[PDB]
């Protein structure tokens, strides 16, 4: 006799009838959904590659709040009546890229690309808390991402444009 | 808020929908492990190949999640997130005189570089104090300020300053077995009150020797002359320490040259390290301590000055 | 034509979206199943049991995989000397001795944990100075010597001699080791898709492990998220293994290794231990120079021996020394056998020398750049091991670089600084540097492709080379565009395989866009050949016309292209003969500013001057530049590996490793590329740009050097000519440690001493 | 590959005509090794392009040509190491030529010769060659059923 | 050389024992779907609807 | 509530706790089982490419009784206490072929190949009722098998070697 587990992933609903405790969310989305674009880089919530978006409304603040969350740490439990929001929730080639995406993309702010879904996910979560931030804030959303290819300067640069 | 019970292969898991709830639970399973952003036991679950079969969510919790604007301080629930702590004693020194925010601001440098966004918007409060680490930025801080601690179960209520004997051994708490911390104030600075927070930028094993520390200083009334003084220091052993030897010593000196040499002459030793102290750094680690409180001494005689 | 432009990665708009597939982001097979590594916990020991009683109970458990299951051979690795799995000894702590396989990667996890080794420990040898005590080292001595050392020891003013020891390092690709195996069914075929740079090893080992013909295996590698060469070997470890399960249960199998077994398993840079002697003049001209070197090799062979080698070739870095020896020894040491690291042993030899020349300059009292730029070979010198340098370019980006740093009006406000400022100091560092292009074993140093031209003018491209980030795939793509005078969205590259361009090198010493360029360049040659007819009779046809004539005339639209690099082979008994194809050269210059009661420092502007021929894509470069910067800088500064006592690593994720991040870079930060410099040595008049940048970082390593010399003279002593060992990655507890002062020596307490 | 193995990759597929089985026994005997070192794995438009159909039962015959071609331009990259090593084995003269940056690795080609019937004038070959046969049958039939018995 | 000999068909073994992989033999991913044509009914006619 | 449905195949003990009436053993061995050498060529009984050896204790003969069925029309509920051998059963290129695989092979009686099994399994079957049968027995062995490549010839002939 057990509960069911209710949540949304990029606006669909989810209902797991038989959530085990030790399940996280990059493994939920990774393998039990197939939505592959979140990764795992360390399962220990230093480097970001895991990074989503999760809103839920704060009973006590009013506000839907929005805020970002590396998925290879949140048990699937915690999130009774969350929306997570994922690099796939955003856009895509398919259809359009959300504007963080295109901007680094084009601005060589992605190269072996591993670390890319989260950087956008930092930023895209920045955006929906400020959509018009300042430059210290755009760095400091991304004190939890790591990158080893670029260098960092790319990114930063593609990002100061959303700035003001 | 109706609570939630789901079951897996290895650990039951309940979603606490009440504080009366969680009180009664915790009381018939004293051994059950809270968990509210996970980000400590995910790792020990994973890494260190804890297993925990009964986990009580308390997430849902009001009260743990309330943030309380008090005479003596602000109070934040034990389910509240870094961010909110964050954002809440930022807005407090953006708005409040210099001369009462001492201990938000070391509060605040201790959380500038700690981690990311990520962790700090699931990472609680009550989490970091209760994990005990002896690396924890945030314990030494509490225990230089005497952050004054909320604790029940069911049929007790009680507030402790944090304090020394609050942490007994390695990642023990002095709480008994069905207690939970409800709730941290984290106090005002008063008149002649002064504090600093200072870390280590780096840490290099999983859990120990990351010198990281909370420093105040009360004066006499509009005197140099010292009438309560705390330095508190992780990274130095397998907990959470205060040099308090040292400290006492000081009782009614004068914030001069010869407390500074004092001082240093009484951490050299109050705080040394077996030249085989876990996580090796013997030497580096005894001139931080030092050099911060150099740092310390000088902040507060420019606060003075 | 796009060549020279700055055309983003053509994988860049997909990467960001979480469209681009990685090996583990590939669907499961239904009946797909998972493995996990079991894996030494002692250094040295003999294995007395495994017991996987409590395994077995593990929901999902499918199977425990021994030495003893493997049908062809459990001799592999580069040069024969490592198991496929551990037998009757483990040798290091990460050592594979087994795998756990199950129905999901949850469950693989928690069985292997639960596999009890039984063990008997043996003498174990771990630090390099365990290793010379013990002379456990691998082959012999190597070495360059030219000139007379006892009589450049004795026209010489000045020598200091001395000890570095610089740390390794951890690849730390965002994505770490990957495979997916896939067993045919028929004649023990079997398709397998994998994170690695060396897909032609990988199909051999594997071949080799199941006692099968090379021809039955088949490897696919789409892209990793990162390789810096610890993809280049490595990589075979869960390759092999996952392959022996696919092999054993007749399913498909994959395995992606957690941040942690990665770090403890794959290996990584070599740390290196020098023991120096230079002779020099009361000018700062160099005389003699003896350096033997040391590398922690770890407990195989892999590619030890050829690192040692590039170091060699290193160890002048841009400096005419008329006489020199230079020796290297590889150390056989009980810990995971270290591997490729984008450099090679360059960024190591070079840093050594770098360290000689500071002293140098600090000894005769004299201004870093000045010893530096008058040390400087000239266009046309010959270098340690006799290759001539033509388009030595060196003292162009130094002039460039002095001047676009503002570098002598810098130094000023430096010294300003360092007057005005008790507890705090800067430091300024202009660091040069050539890195020589080609494998140094001479036959790697060829490349294939394979182009087919589609009825519709569509073209396939494919080459031997892999896409790790560099933007390979996006050069390739701008090279067959240019060669064949076709858009870009005309051709398209979809992977790396073994039944397109067999025999491939690893994708490895920066030379693959030379190597597969040239491949590529030649196969559009060869179909250009096969369109002139069709081009001739339809002048003002389309590409698509032409293509369509070929094919109804019965033209092939389909060849291969090769290329060999000429005029290679350096002997080591003779010392003569080419080693590298040319060099690519840079300089950098660093400002720091260092805390002197914490240890802590900000790195506050680096301006970057690179020589990397006339670029295929300035973006793909500078952004390589960039990259291989920022590494180097965690190399020197930040990236600090450690160990317990009996050869543990303590250091197993991000937590206790810090790789550079977002606020570590320098505040302002500034790469140019030298203008009007066309490289006659490679496609498109281009040079490798991948591992030379590198070595670059090592001038935040040297601008901290140098604010410790001014905290020094502050608090310490008043001799500005003394000597102090900093190692190497120079961590806050080594800067904190070097800043001799009142807290340090102890006081202030009052306590005499100092100082 | 360096272990010498081969592996052939043809225009042409497998639908039950043995096919593969003769373009193993072409290429064979063309490389002058055994029938066990080859592997042919399946058709692909990945390696051979642009394929016409197998069909109008010159497979073998155009396949074969396009096979022989290619283990000639082998032959000839592997010469000068046959020639350098005469007593040696297939697999020191294959490890010979991948230490010396030889490709071991090549398409070949085949375009039917003389071929081009034109209906208006009826005139110019419609096939290259024409194969022949004969056939004689007996059979029973049952006049009251229809039956047959082919005997 | 075995060209003009007897050899039996490569795969013959393999068909024999039920190894050798035909197009549907190619096991399935774990969320590989299944499609099944619509076909007219009528030699000719104007579709009209499809419900 | 609904009962457990348990057979064998290939020796090896099969228990469907949830068995739906309309499920064919075809289908079942092919999709549920992943044993893919008994074939789909028909659906409908006439050209035996999915013909498999059941075996049962007849309560009665004492003996067990082995005969082949078309594994396309074989509900898998009429299977409770029924042995399956399919062509993986009795040989395989990894370990040692059956004498009738090997000689259907080397006989040229497999072209395509894709018959075989099928038929295999009726040559099989015969044997495992008449070790020493006659030239008449093989040839009706062979009613219900199709090969469209072969011209059947080279099967007989390659199969005629077991009588005598
Ligand atoms: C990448 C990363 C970086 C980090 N960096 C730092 C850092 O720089 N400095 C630092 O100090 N910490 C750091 N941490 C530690 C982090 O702050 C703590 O992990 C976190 O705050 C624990 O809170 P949680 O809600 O996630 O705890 P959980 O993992 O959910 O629980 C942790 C422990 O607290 C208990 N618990 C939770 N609430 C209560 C309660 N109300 N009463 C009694 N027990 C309770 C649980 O039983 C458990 O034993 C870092 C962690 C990560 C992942
Ligand atoms: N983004 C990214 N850039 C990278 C690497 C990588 O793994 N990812 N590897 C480096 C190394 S070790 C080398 S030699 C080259 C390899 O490819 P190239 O030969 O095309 O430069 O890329 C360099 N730059
Ligand atoms: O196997 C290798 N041999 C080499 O000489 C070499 N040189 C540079 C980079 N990788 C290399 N790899
Ligand atoms: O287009 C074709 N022309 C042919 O003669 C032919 N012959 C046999 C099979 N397909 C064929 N296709
Ligand atoms: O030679 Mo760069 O791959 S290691
Ligand atoms: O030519 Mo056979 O495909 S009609
Ligand atoms: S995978 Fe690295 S933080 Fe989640
Ligand atoms: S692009 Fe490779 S890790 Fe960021
Ligand atoms: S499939 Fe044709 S008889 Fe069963
Ligand atoms: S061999 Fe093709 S159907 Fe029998
Ligand atoms: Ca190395």
């Amino acid at each position: 006799t057990a509960d069911e587990l209710v949540f949304f992933v990029n606006g669909k609903k989810v209902v797991e009838k038989n959530a085990d405790p030790e399940t996280t969310l990059l493994a939920y989305l990774r393998r039990k959904l197939g939505l592959r674009g979140t990764k795992l880089g360390c399962g220990e919530g230093g480097c970001g590659a895991c990074t989503v978006m999760l809103s839920k409304y704060d009973r006590l603040q009013d506000k839907i709040i929005h805020f970002s969350a590396n998925a290879c740490l949140a048990p699937i439990c915690t999130l009774h009546h969350v929306a997570v929001t994922t690099v796939e929730g955003i856009g895509s080639t398919k259809t359009r890229l959300h504007p963080v995406q295109e901007r680094i993309a084009k601005s060589h702010g992605s190269q072996c690309g591993f670390c890319t879904p989260g950087i956008v996910m930092s930023m895209y979560t920045l955006l929906r808390n400020q959509p018009e931030p300042t430059v210290e804030e755009i760095e400091d959303a991304f004190q939890g991402n790591l990158c080893r290819c670029t260098g960092y300067r790319p990114i930063l640069q593609g990002f100061r444009t959303f700035a003001k | 808020p109706k609570q939630l019970r789901f079951e897996g292969e290895r650990v039951t898991w309940i979603q606490a929908s009440t504080l009366k709830e969680l009180l009664d639970l915790k009381a018939q399973h004293p051994e059950a492990k809270l968990v509210v952003g996970n980000t400590e036991i995910g790792i020990e679950m994973k890494f260190k190949n804890q297993l925990f079969p009964m986990i009580i969510c308390p997430a849902w919790i009001p009260e743990l999640n309330a943030v309380e604007h008090g005479p003596e301080g602000i109070s934040f629930g034990a389910a509240c997130a870094l961010s909110s702590v964050e954002k809440t004693l930022l807005e407090a020194v953006a708005k409040l005189p210099t001369q009462k925010t001492e201990v938000f601001r070391g509060v605040l440098e201790q959380l500038r570089w700690f981690a990311g966004k990520q962790v700090k918007s699931v990472a609680s409060l009550g989490g970091n104090i209760i994990t005990a680490s002896p690396i924890s930025d945030l314990n030494p801080v509490f225990m230089a300020s005497g952050t004054k601690l909320t604790i029940v179960s069911r049929g007790t209520r009680r507030t402790v300053p944090m304090d020394h004997t609050f942490f007994p051994s390695y990642r023990k708490t002095l709480l008994g077995p069905e207690e939970i911390l409800l709730s941290i104030e984290i106090p005002y600075s008063r008149e002649d009150e002064f504090f600093s927070a200072f870390k280590q930028a780096s840490r290099r094993e999983d859990d120990i020797a990351k010198v990281t520390c909370g420093m105040r200083v009360l004066f006499q009334p509009g005197s140099m002359q010292v009438k309560e003084l705390a330095l508190c220091y992780g990274g130095m052993a397998d907990r959470t320490i205060s040099a308090l030897k040292t400290t006492q010593k000081q009782l009614s000196k004068f914030w001069n040259e010869k407390l500074l040499q004092d001082v240093c002459a009484g951490l050299a030793e109050e705080l040394s390290l077996s030249p085989d102290a876990p996580g090796g750094m013997i030497e580096f680690r005894r001139t931080l301590t030092l050099s911060f409180f150099f740092k310390f001494y000088l902040t507060v005689l420019k606060k003075l000055g | 034509d796009t060549v020279g432009r700055p055309l983003p990665h053509l994988a860049a708009a997909m990467q960001a979206s979480g469209e681009a597939v990685y090996c583990d982001d590939i669907p499961r097979y239904e009946n797909e199943l998972f493995l996990r590594l079991v894996t030494s916990t002692r250094a040295h020991a003999k294995i007395k049991s495994i017991d996987v009683s409590e395994a077995q109970k593990v929901p999902g458990f499918v199977c425990f995989l021994s030495a003893d299951d493997i049908p062809g051979s459990n001799e592999t690795g580069l040069f024969n000397d490592e198991t496929v799995f551990a037998k009757d000894t483990v040798t290091c702590v990460g050592h594979i001795i087994g795998a756990v396989v199950a129905d999901t990667p949850e469950h693989a996890e928690r069985a292997a944990h639960v596999v009890k080794v039984t063990y008997e420990d043996l003498p174990a040898i771990i630090t390099i100075e365990d290793a010379i005590k013990n002379n456990s080292f691998y082959g012999s001595e190597l070495k360059i010597e030219k000139g007379d050392l006892k009589k450049g020891f004795s026209e010489a003013d000045n020598v200091v001699s001395g000890e570095l020891y610089i740390g390794g390092q951890d690849h730390f690709y965002l994505e770490t080791h990957c495979t997916i195996a896939i067993p045919k069914g028929e004649e023990g075929e079997m398709e397998l898709f994998v994170s690695t740079q060396n897909a032609m090893k990988t199909q051999s080992f594997v071949a080799k492990m199941l006692g099968v013909p090379v021809n039955r295996i088949l490897v696919r590698v789409k892209r990793m998220g990162g390789g810096f060469g610890g993809k280049e070997t490595r990589s075979t470890l869960v390759s092999v293994a996952v392959a022996l399960a696919a092999y054993k249960t007749g399913h498909p199998v994959r395995c992606m290794l957690d941040r942690n077994e990665d770090m403890l398993i794959t290996g990584g840079r070599h740390p290196f231990l020098a023991r120096y002697k230079v002779g020099f003049m009361k000018t700062g001209t160099i005389v003699a120079l003896e350096v033997d070197h040391y590398s922690n090799a770890g407990n195989s062979r892999d590619l030890s021996h050829s690192i040692m080698e590039r170091a060699l070739f290193h160890m002048d870095n841009c400096y005419k020394i008329p006489n020199i020896r230079g020796t290297g020894r590889l150390c056989k040491t009980n810990l995971s056998s270290n591997t490729a690291f984008r450099g090679f042993g360059g960024p190591q030899a070079l840093f050594i020398a770098e360290n000689w020349m500071s002293e140098v300059a600090v000894t005769c009292g004299l201004p870093a750049e000045e010893v530096r730029w008058k040390n400087m070979y000239k266009e046309g010198d010959l270098t340690h091991f006799n290759q001539r340098l033509e388009g030595f370019s060196v003292p162009r980006c130094w002039d460039e670089c002095l001047k676009s740093s503002q570098y002598y009006a810098r130094k000023s406000e430096v010294d300003k600084f360092n007057k005005e400022n008790c507890w705090k100091k800067r430091g300024l560092c202009i660091i040069p540097t050539k890195f020589g292009i080609s494998f140094t074993v001479p036959f790697l140093n060829q490349a294939g492709a394979l182009i087919h031209v589609y009825t519709d003018g569509s073209v396939l491209v494919s080459h031997g080379g892999t896409e790790m980030g560099q933007g390979l795939h996006t050069k390739m793509v701008q090279v067959a565009s240019k060669a064949l005078k076709i858009p870009i969205s005309k051709i398209y590259i979809s992977e790396t395989s073994t039944n397109t361009v067999p025999n491939s090198s690893p994708t490895a010493a920066s030379v693959s866009t030379d190597i597969y360029g040239q491949a590529v360049y030649e196969a559009c040659q060869t179909i250009l050949k096969r369109l002139e007819p069709f081009k001739k009779k339809n002048p003002d046809g389309s590409w698509e016309d032409w293509v369509m004539a070929a094919y109804q005339d019965r033209v092939s639209l389909s060849t291969t292209g090769f290329y060999r690099t000429p005029n290679l082979g350096y002997s080591f008994e003779t010392n003569s003969g080419n080693a590298f194809h040319y060099f690519t050269y840079g300089v950098a210059c660093s400002e720091v500013e260092i805390d002197c009661l914490t240890g802590d420092h900000k790195n506050l502007r680096t301006d970057i001057v690179m020589d990397v021929g006339s670029s295929l894509n300035p973006a793909i470069d500078i952004g390589q530049v960039e990259g291989a910067f920022v590494q180097g800088l965690g190399l020197f500064t930040l990236e600090e590996l450690h160990y317990s006592p009996e050869g543990s690593l303590h250091t197993r994720g991000p937590s206790t490793y810090k790789i550079p991040a977002f606020g570590s870079i320098p505040t302002e930060f500034r790469v140019s590329l030298l203008r009007d410099c066309p490289n006659k040595k490679a496609i498109y008049a281009s040079k490798a740009v991948g591992e030379p940048p590198l070595f670059l970082g090592a001038s935040v390593f040297f601008a901290i050097k140098d604010a410790i010399r001014a905290a020094r003279a502050q608090h310490t002593n008043n001799n500005t000519k003394e000597l102090f060992r900093l190692d190497s990655p120079a961590t806050p507890e080594k800067i904190r440690n070097a800043c001799v002062d009142k807290f340090t020596t102890l006081c202030v307490t009052g306590a005499p001493g100092n100082c």
